[PDB]
């Protein structure tokens, strides 16, 4: 299968036609996505198979072929870019200044951008092109708008 | 049966479209990985 670093769509043929259920990041030979996109199922890349290696429902993250590799963090000050990969549409960069999710266990960056559910797992990047987290686990606020956490894993 | 397809490189685009606001929200995260608003 294709192992080149980059952003990938996660598709299924179980439903009508070919449906995009999410997105992920290939980096250092490991595939990174959100848990709710694959529910921990194995994936296919051409004729090759990617088996889950680590996952956690609460963090809503999963890695395939190896441990979570992404460790960059939002600096708390700068604008970032969502590299949105919407279903049936070309990858597109959207720049934004993150807001904050304040929790009893600390603050997390959050991006107020509304994309289809199938865009979950799209990477959020800093100005160096490093992935600071994945888009797709968040909340619907008063006005009906979607705000995603910037969800990042731990590199062991 | 799920499969992946390459969609692009991961790079910062100079002069990309700039949008979105920056809300500061109080939230809670449950054991199922669901975020909710704290009011
Ligand atoms: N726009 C929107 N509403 N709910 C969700 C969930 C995941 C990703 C995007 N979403």
């Amino acid at each position: 299968g294709e192992t080149t670093d980059g952003v990938y769509r996660v598709m299924t043929r179980r439903l009508l036609g070919s449906t995009q259920v999410g997105v992920g990041v290939m980096q250092e030979g490991v595939f990174h996505t959100m848990w709710h996109v694959t529910k921990g199922a194995a994936l296919r890349s051409g004729e090759g198979r990617l088996d889950p290696y680590w996952g956690d429902v609460k963090q809503d993250l999963v890695s395939y072929c190896g441990p979570w590799k992404l460790d960059a963090a939002w600096d708390g000050l700068s604008e970032v870019q969502l590299l949105a990969v919407p279903p049936g549409e070309r990858a597109k960069n959207i720049q934004t200044l993150p807001g904050i999710f304040k929790t009893k266990d600390g603050d997390i960056g959050a991006v107020a951008l509304d994309y289809p559910a199938g865009t979950s797992g799209s990477p959020i990047l800093d100005k160096c092109g490093r992935v600071i987290g994945l888009y797709g686990n968040g909340v619907v606020i008063k006005n009906g708008s979607y705000v995603s956490a910037i969800t990042q894993g731990k590199r062991e | 049966d799920m499969y992946i397809e390459r969609a692009g490189d991961i790079t910062w685009e100079k002069d990309a479209e700039v949008t979105g606001n920056s809300p500061r929200l109080d939230v809670a995260l449950d054991e199922s990985g669901d975020f909710s608003l704290v009011e």
